[PDB]
């Protein structure tokens, strides 16, 4: 059962989070 | 025309035509020369 | 003016998309950061090694966990002759119903991946028997990676920062790495074999709780102190003894029988016990010993090139010795893993050997100083660098003119209905060396085929005891110890020798010519990586020392491609019992094409037909997936930049004039990929597509038949 | 911006100035002779880095060099 | 397209050695060569070879016989042209040999 | 030469539209047959993409001899429709039908 | 008998290659008209095959388990005609073409227009270098000893250090 | 000065010119007097017609101004082209001729910017300038 | 295995997770 929760978390959700903080960290400015 | 035949493409060809035909006629009278007998 | 990248502040003023790409590429290049000092430099290297060390520990814990959790390790111990090792369970929502029935393999109820790394074979001989024993190893490596990531942050704190003189003191570094890291940890691994791995191979359970009670020997350590070390060489595991039980086992712990186990076709663990023991004694006594040393110690890129050269040599050393001398039980019988293990480390060894010359080339632009370095070995190799390249230009061109023409001869002659006229050169030099090592098949009858030679007899002290074990293996045609070679094996080794000479020729071209030529004399003023010096002076494309690396990555992939095609097809007749297919067909290049790439890729390419699908359809997909990514690199390799910069200058227009999308605006001005950038992008798609395609073919062409 | 440095082996040939497509260069009188000239780059912020000034210099291994530095909007040659 | 067309129908261009179709088998592999040889010109650039030739003019100038027509690498425009010429010649003549050896045997 | 940015970019889009919607329909059909999902790909026993603008033109040219080219005894070709002309034991010409696969390659 | 290679006169796999090569030509002959022109070209092909098997049997070659003649380069003098004898026969011919083109270029370079004479080849100077090229194993010996075969490194151009 | 407003040539066209970069920062304008009513190619697309003028053209790049300013000196021999770059939403007025004369002509009062008092083979090794703010070509 | 050993391994994996976050936030500084 734990495969069915974990693989759409780091397959979909967790890349979409780290894409968000990176895209804000890229396009921010001092 | 003789000074034309001294140029590189023609004299690169007729000698290669000579050296190939040397090798072609060798394999007709002396066929299948693997080793020195 | 933005912040990213923090490393290059001159990249932060770049308002295009080049800032995003060059921030990823100039990232872990720590000598290029602004405001960096050499005291601050080495500490960032030291902490990054801690971050890398944890990743190797987290990766191994993942391999241990997923075999403990989703594998069949206990089911495979009882019968390694029929059970296929399971890597991890598959959970993809995109599967069908007929695919879950096809990937529920090795008798499992869930979709699983049949493992081809052979860590089953490695952990079975380290002593492990049960799924709980692997999980305890995965728990332990999460502690070591926690120890690694703590100590990396710890050694950046201002009270625990290592001094600069602690970093550049290599005299105490070599005493401790050969002494402690190489010597004691081989003496420690000697403790693992005699206490654990030897009694677990004889039916005795030795774990962390009971190992203080039971002793490895019935006379433990009482003759180690009086000098009577020969009592550890008593009755060993006989030819009767099956692995992992008390069925005719022995009590010896440090023996030097030589040869292989008669049933697993692997090394005796008593041999490996006595092996790492003597390796420990040599490395311990080697650590009690401590204008070129001012160059190697100062230059960080010098020591990195030598390390990748040392790693790249010993990585080939693993792959060449592991298939002929199988160190692991039932790894010789697992044909797919043995094939995947040779091809794994050889492709890495090519990448390590190319990166060795690459980082030596970076040293010559950045760190080398010709006014300080004069008249040593280094400043003399630069002095006649034209003599080295041109003589490497010959042996590249000497072999390639001839071993190609030797193939095109054998192609044309075999095609004309006359196979009896081929130039077949028997490799008598290497066939001497097998007959020097003892292979009495050929009949050269000197040197260990000579039964009365002084090497086999050893008339000094009656030594020769390991030769009864070795000579029963190389002479017997049941394994891959010194394979029987013929004239087809001649032609490939000179293709291989062409590849190692040509890849060296490109790599030492840009190494020695990294500092200037007659074309660009000031190539040290422009750096290691830069596109060109324009269209002047005839045009200088791919001129740099970076682009000499870049051309040799095609050559190492081709050289390992020549190497591992020859490994795989030779063993595909060895394993199948039909050695004659490599005998006649490998002499000419069509049999290399018809009987290896066409004949063996049939069962792979029927992974999914219009009538069904198999468990190879993940390989048949990744085969075609590898073709598509390889061909995409051609796009960045053939087509160059200013086509695309004038293609984006119209897509910028069509975006600024399209209503309801004119409102959405970029922050980075879109540009084409740079010149150096898409050489890397095209080579990456080339190199990934080179490796993904073979790994799908090498696995599925051997798993279909074994 | 790209850096443009003019070395003293120049001869006042004026060829790199008129081969510049972005009008970076100019000719200036020389100090020690007061008759011959040398090229000079007072407008290096305009430099796209095309290296056409190196294709026109007649000296053996040219007296004017272009080192491609940081890429602004001018040096990237962007119309946007 | 791979299994049922390119693999399944090239079974006549490779089983043609020793028969009358053998020059289609030799033109098959011989055009794989010229195609792959073209990538040496397409993927690489000129200024590598102009400094590789500088090591070969040296080894001819060492023995005092370097030619007065100075050796240069092919130009950037020529290196593209000599790479596209061997690319098309390598792939058409592969398609030439595959088509001819197939339909002569079955059609 | 004055609206070439409108010509090239609209030509730029229609390649990307055609490269997705023709080659990706092969990539979809690879992935569907690999995953054991043969009922989700684009085929004739699946999600059909029949070429109706070409199958109609096969109909107006196969039924054109006698109706709109009335003097002709047979059609302009047997490729659109007609009998199998068999010379020797082999087919000389027969109607080349069009199906789901022919929609894909003609958009390739 | 140097590597388990039986000689080809008693090698049965080599004598069986002949049985199948002529049987693949006799059945190619069995359909044709016996007096025809393709009939005699197959008998010229059958007898050209018999002139290479009898040429390889009597030459003392080494046939393996496949039955094909293998060559032995370690150079033994009992197997000297495989690589050592045509290799020496090669090296004179290649050095003839080598020393001719080297002697041609040294003569041409000390003239008025050297690059012109590389395009259009002076048949006087070309046939002169053939005369200086036949004597090359002798001619290079006194050339190397005189000091004018090679050049010192202060005379060649060399990349910056 | 720029003398805006000045009459644009009789053109009407060119998708390829003066997009959104111009309104935020740094567009350019080349001003000349054309001694005919003749046609000339633009760097954007090709025609306009040059006026009697006072002719002015607002271009996106300085590179496009010197390319057009070379065509007026080549084909029509009108070398009086005088490029500019704009105000508050631009940067720097009067880009060329920067000192009242063409840059290929010598003019005293100019200062040798970017000059080096050394050759290129006298450039130091980068290892001598390692971990410093100096670069291997600056003096 | 046992079901409780999987949640134990996920629990002890938080210890490298905070430390990898702590090291990378110091390596960035
Ligand atoms: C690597 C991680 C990953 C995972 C776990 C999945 C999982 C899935 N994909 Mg795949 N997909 C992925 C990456 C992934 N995708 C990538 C990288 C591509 C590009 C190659 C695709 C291309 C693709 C296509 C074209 C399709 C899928 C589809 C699916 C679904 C097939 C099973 C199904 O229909 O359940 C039945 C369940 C549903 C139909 C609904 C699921 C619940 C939805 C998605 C979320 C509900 C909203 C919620 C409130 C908040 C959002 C959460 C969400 C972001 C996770 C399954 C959810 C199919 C699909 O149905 O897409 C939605 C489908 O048509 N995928
Ligand atoms: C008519 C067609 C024709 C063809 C097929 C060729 C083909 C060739 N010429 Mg060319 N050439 C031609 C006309 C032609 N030429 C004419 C009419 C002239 C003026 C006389 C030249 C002047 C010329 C020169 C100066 C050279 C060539 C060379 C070559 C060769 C290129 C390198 C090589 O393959 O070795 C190639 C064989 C080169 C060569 O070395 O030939 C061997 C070379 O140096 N050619
Ligand atoms: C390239 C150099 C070359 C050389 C050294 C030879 C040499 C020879 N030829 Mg050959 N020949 C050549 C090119 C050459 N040929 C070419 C290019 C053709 C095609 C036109 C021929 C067509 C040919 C015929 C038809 C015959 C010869 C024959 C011969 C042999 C008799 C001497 C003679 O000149 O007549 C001699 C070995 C004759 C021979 O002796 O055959 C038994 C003969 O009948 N040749
Ligand atoms: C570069 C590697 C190479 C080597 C070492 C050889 C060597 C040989 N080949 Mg092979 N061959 C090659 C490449 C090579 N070839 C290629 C690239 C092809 C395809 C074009 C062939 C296709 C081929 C065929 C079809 C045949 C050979 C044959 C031969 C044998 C020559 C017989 C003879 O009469 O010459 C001796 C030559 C002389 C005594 C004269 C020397 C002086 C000449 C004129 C100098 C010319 C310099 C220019 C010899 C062992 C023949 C053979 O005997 O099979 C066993 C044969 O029938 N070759
Ligand atoms: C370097 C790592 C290492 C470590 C930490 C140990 C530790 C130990 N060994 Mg082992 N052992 C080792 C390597 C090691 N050994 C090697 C290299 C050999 C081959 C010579 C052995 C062969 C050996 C025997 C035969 C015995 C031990 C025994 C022991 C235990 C008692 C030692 C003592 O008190 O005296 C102790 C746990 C004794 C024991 O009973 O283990 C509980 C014992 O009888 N060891
Ligand atoms: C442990 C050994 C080691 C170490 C410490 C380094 C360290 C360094 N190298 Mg070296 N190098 C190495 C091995 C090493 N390298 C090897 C093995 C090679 C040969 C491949 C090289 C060849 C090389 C070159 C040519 C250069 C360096 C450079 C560098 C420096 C910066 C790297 C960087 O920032 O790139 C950023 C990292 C990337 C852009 C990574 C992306 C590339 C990977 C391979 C993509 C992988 C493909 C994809 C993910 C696969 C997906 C799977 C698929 C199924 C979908 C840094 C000092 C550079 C330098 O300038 O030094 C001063 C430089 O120019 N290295
Ligand atoms: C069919 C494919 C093919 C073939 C036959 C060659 C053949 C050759 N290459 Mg090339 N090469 C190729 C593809 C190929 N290359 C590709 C795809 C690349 C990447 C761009 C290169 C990059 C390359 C480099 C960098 C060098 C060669 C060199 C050589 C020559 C090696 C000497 C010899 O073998 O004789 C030989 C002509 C070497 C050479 O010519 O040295 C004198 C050399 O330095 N090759
Ligand atoms: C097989 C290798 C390959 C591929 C895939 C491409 C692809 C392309 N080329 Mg390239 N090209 C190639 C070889 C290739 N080329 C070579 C060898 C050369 C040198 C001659 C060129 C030189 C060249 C030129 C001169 C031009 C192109 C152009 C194009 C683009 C056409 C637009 C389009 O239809 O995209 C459609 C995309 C595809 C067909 C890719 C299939 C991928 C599927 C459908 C989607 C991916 C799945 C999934 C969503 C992935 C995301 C998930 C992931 C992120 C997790 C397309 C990207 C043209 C262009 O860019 O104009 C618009 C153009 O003018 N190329
Ligand atoms: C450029 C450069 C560089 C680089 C380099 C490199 C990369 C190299 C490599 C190289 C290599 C990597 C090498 C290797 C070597 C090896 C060897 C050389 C080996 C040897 C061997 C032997 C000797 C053996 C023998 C034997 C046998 C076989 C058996 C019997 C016994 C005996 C043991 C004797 C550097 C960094 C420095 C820097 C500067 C520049
Ligand atoms: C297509 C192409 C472009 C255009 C490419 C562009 C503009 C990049 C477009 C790629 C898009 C953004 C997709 C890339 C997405 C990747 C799958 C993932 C990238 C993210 C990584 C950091 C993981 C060039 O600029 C170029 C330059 C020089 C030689 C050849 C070429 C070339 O072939
Ligand atoms: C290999 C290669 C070269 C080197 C290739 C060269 C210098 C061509 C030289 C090879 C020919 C075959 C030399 C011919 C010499 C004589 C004409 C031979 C005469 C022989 C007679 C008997 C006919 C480049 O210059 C180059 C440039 C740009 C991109 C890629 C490449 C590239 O790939
Ligand atoms: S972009 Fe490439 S081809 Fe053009 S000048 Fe630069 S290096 Fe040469």
């Amino acid at each position: 059962n734990l495969p069915s929760i974990l693989v759409p978390m780091v397959g979909i959700v967790l890349p979409a989070i780290v894409m968000a903080l990176l895209f804000v960290y890229i396009e921010t400015d001092e | 025309f003789s000074k034309y035949l001294s140029t590189a493409p023609v004299i690169g060809t007729l000698t290669a035509f000579f050296l190939a035909g040397l090798l072609i006629e060798i394999n007709r009278f002396n066929p299948d020369l693997l080793v020195y007998p | 003016g933005t912040k990213f990248p923090k490393a290059s502040q001159a990249l932060a003023q770049d308002p295009t998309t080049r800032r995003i790409w060059y921030g990823i590429a100039t990232a872990n290049d720590f000598e290029t950061n602004d405001g960096i000092t050499e005291e601050n430099l080495y500490q960032k290297i030291f902490a990054s090694h801690f971050g890398h060390l944890a990743i190797i520990f987290l990766w191994t814990s993942g391999n241990l966990f997923h075999v403990a959790w989703q594998g069949n390790f206990e089911q495979w111990v009882k019968d390694p002759l029929n059970t296929r090792p399971i890597a991890h369970a598959i959970s993809d929502p995109h599967f069908g119903q007929r695919a879950i029935e096809a990937f529920s393999q090795a008798g499992a109820s869930s979709p699983v991946n049949i493992s081809y790394s052979g860590v089953y074979q490695w952990w079975y001989t380290q002593g492990m028997r049960t799924n709980e024993e692997l999980y305890n190893g995965a728990i332990f490596l999460l502690i070591l990676s926690a120890l690694s990531l703590f100590a990396g942050w710890l050694h950046l704190q201002p009270k625990f920062r290592p001094n600069l003189s602690w970093f550049k003191n290599a005299e105490s570094r070599l005493n401790h790495h050969l002494g402690g890291l190489f010597g004691t940890s081989s003496l420690a691994w000697t403790g693992h074999i005699v206490h654990v791995a030897i009694p677990e191979s004889r039916g005795q359970h030795v774990g962390w709780d009971n190992f203080l009670q039971v002793a490895p020997h019935p006379a433990g350590l009482q003759p180690f102190f009086t000098g009577n070390w020969g009592v550890y060489t008593e009755n060993p595991d006989t030819a009767n003894h099956v692995f992992g039980s008390s069925d005719g086992a022995g009590t010896a712990i440090l023996t030097f029988l030589g040869g292989f186990h008669p049933q697993t076709q692997s090394l005796w663990l008593t041999d490996i016990a006595h092996h790492h023991l003597a390796i420990a004694v040599l490395f311990i006594v080697a650590g009690h010993m401590y204008g070129l040393y001012d160059t190697v110690n100062n230059s960080l890129h010098f020591q990195l090139g030598l390390a990748l050269a040392a790693l790249g040599v010993i990585t080939s050393l693993v792959a060449q010795h592991m298939y002929s001398i199988p160190p692991y039980a039932y790894l010789a019988r697992d044909f797919t893993t043995q094939a995947a293990l040779y091809t794994h480390h050889q492709y890495i060894a090519g990448f390590l050997m190319v990166g060795a010359f690459a980082h030596g080339a970076i040293f010559l632009v950045r760190d080398y100083d010709a006014e300080q370095n004069k008249n040593n070995v280094l400043a003399r190799i630069i002095d006649h660098k034209e003599a080295i390249i041109s003589h490497l230009s010959w042996v590249s061109l000497f072999l390639g003119f001839h071993t190609l023409g030797l193939y095109v001869h054998n192609d044309v002659v075999q095609a004309f209905g006359t196979p009896e006229k081929q130039i077949l050169i028997e490799p008598v030099f290497a066939q001497w060396i097998q007959s020097v090592h003892g292979k009495s098949l050929y009949g050269f009858e000197v040197l260990l085929n000579n039964a009365d030679s002084i090497t086999r007899v050893a008339p000094g002290s009656a030594q020769p005891i390991w030769l009864p074990g070795w000579l029963d293996a190389i002479n017997s045609g049941n394994n891959s110890l010194f394979l029987t070679i013929g004239p087809g094996d001649f032609l490939v080794h000179h293709a291989i020798a062409l590849g190692l000479h040509t890849t060296t020729l490109i790599l030492v071209k840009g190494a020695l010519d990294a500092r200037g030529s007659k074309l660009m004399p000031d190539k040290k003023d422009f750096g290691y990586s830069f596109p060109c010096d324009g269209p002047g002076r005839g045009g200088t494309c791919d001129i740099s020392a970076w682009d000499a690396f870049y051309l040799a990555v095609f050559w190492m992939l081709n050289t390992i491609g020549w190497t591992t095609f020859y490994w795989h097809w030779k063993h595909l007749g060895v394993w199948q019992g039909n050695v004659a297919q490599f005998n006649e067909s490998s002499t000419y290049l069509m049999g290399w094409f018809r009987d290896y790439l066409w004949l063996n890729s049939s069962q792979l390419i029927n992974g999914y037909n219009p009538f069904g699908m198999n468990n190879l359809s993940v390989w048949a997909w990744m085969f075609l997936f590898g073709h598509l990514i390889w061909a995409t690199g051609f796009m960045f390799l053939i087509s160059w930049r200013g086509y695309w910069q004038e293609l984006i200058e119209t897509l910028v227009w069509a975006h600024e004039r399209t209503p309801l999308a004119n409102l959405v605006r970029w922050k980075d001005k879109p540009v084409a990929l740079s010149i150096v950038q898409a050489r890397l992008v095209g080579l990456a798609h080339f190199a990934v597509g080179y490796i993904v395609t073979y790994a799908a073919f090498l696995i599925a062409s051997t798993a279909s038949k074994f | 911006a790209h850096t443009v440095k003019i070395y003293d082996t120049c001869i006042g040939c004026t060829q790199c100035v008129r081969a510049c497509p972005t009008d970076v260069l100019e000719m200036v009188p020389w100090d020690g002779c007061r008759a011959n000239q040398i090229a000079s780059a007072p407008r290096t912020e305009d430099c796209v880095g095309c290296k056409r000034c190196e294709s026109a210099c007649p000296t053996d291994f040219l007296s004017i060099r272009v080192y491609l530095g940081a890429e602004t909007t001018r040096s990237m040659g962007l119309g946007y | 397209w791979l299994r049922d067309f390119l693999w399944a129908q090239a079974s006549q261009v490779i089983q043609s050695y020793g028969s009358a179709l053998s020059a289609y088998g030799l033109m098959f592999l011989g055009a794989h060569f010229i195609w792959a040889f073209s990538l040496m010109f397409l993927f690489s650039g000129r200024g590598y070879w102009q400094e590789l030739i500088e090591s070969i003019v040296w080894a001819h100038n060492k023995l005092k016989f370097a030619p007065s027509i100075q050796p240069r690498a092919l130009s950037i425009t020529q290196g593209r042209a000599v790479g596209v010429a061997h690319y098309l010649l390598g792939g058409i003549a592969t398609t030439w040999s595959f088509f001819h050896a197939r339909i002569i045997s079955v059609g | 030469l004055r609206h070439r940015d409108a010509i090239i970019s609209h030509l730029n889009w229609v390649c990307i539209f055609l490269g997705f919607h023709s080659f990706g329909l092969y990539i979809h059909n690879d992935t569907m047959r690999a995953l054991g999902r043969p009922q989700d790909m684009f085929s004739d026993a699946a999600i059909q993409l029949q070429p109706v603008f070409a199958q109609w033109v096969q109909g107006v040219n196969s039924a054109a001899a006698g109706n709109t080219a009335p003097n002709a005894l047979a059609n302009a070709s047997y490729a659109f429709g007609g009998d199998i002309v068999s010379v020797g034991g082999k087919v000389a010409m027969m109607p080349i039908s069009l199906g789901t696969a022919d929609f894909l390659v003609h958009h390739i | 008998d140097v590597a388990g290679l039986i000689p080809c006169s008693q090698s049965d796999a080599f004598e069986r290659r002949l049985k199948n090569t002529t049987q693949r030509l006799e059945n190619r002959l069995k359909k044709y008209e016996p007096g025809s022109a393709p009939a005699e070209a197959l008998q010229k092909q059958i007898d050209k095959t018999q002139q290479r098997f009898d040429k390889y049997r009597n030459s003392g070659l080494l046939c393996g388990a496949d039955g094909l003649p293998h060559l032995i380069t370690d150079g033994r003098w009992s197997h000297a005609g495989e690589f050592t004898i045509p290799g020496l026969l090669f090296l004179y011919i290649a050095g003839f073409i080598g020393w001719s083109g080297r002697s041609y270029l040294q003569a041409v370079a000390a003239s008025d227009n050297s690059t012109e004479k590389e395009i259009i080849i002076d048949i006087p100077v070309a046939l002169q270098s053939v005369s200086k090229g036949f004597v090359w194993p002798l001619a290079a010996l006194q050339e190397f000893s005189s000091g004018k075969l090679t050049a010192r490194d202060e005379e060649i151009t060399i990349s910056p250090r | 000065t720029l003398n805006l407003n000045a009459p644009t040539p009789i053109f009407g066209g060119s998708t390829g010119g003066l997009l959104r970069k111009a309104e935020v920062e740094e567009f350019y304008s080349i001003t000349w007097t054309g001694k005919s009513e003749t046609v000339f190619e633009l760097p954007t697309g090709g025609a306009a017609i040059m006026r009697a003028g006072e002719n002015l053209l607002r271009l996106a790049r300085k590179e496009q101004c010197i390319a057009l300013g070379a065509q007026l000196k080549d084909k029509f021999k009108i070398t009086d082209y005088k490029i500019y770059r704009v105000y508050p939403s631009g940067e720097v007025q009067f880009l060329h001729p920067k000192d009242g004369v063409f840059p290929e002509k010598v003019n005293p009062g100019r200062v040798a910017v970017g000059s080096n008092k050394r050759r290129i083979g006298q450039n130091p090794d980068p290892a001598k300038l390692k971990f410093k703010g100096q670069e291997t070509f600056d003096s | 295995l046992a079901d409780g050993q999987i949640f134990t391994a996920l629990a002890v994996a938080l210890v490298p997770g905070i430390l990898a976050l702590r090291l990378a936030l110091e390596l960035y500084k």
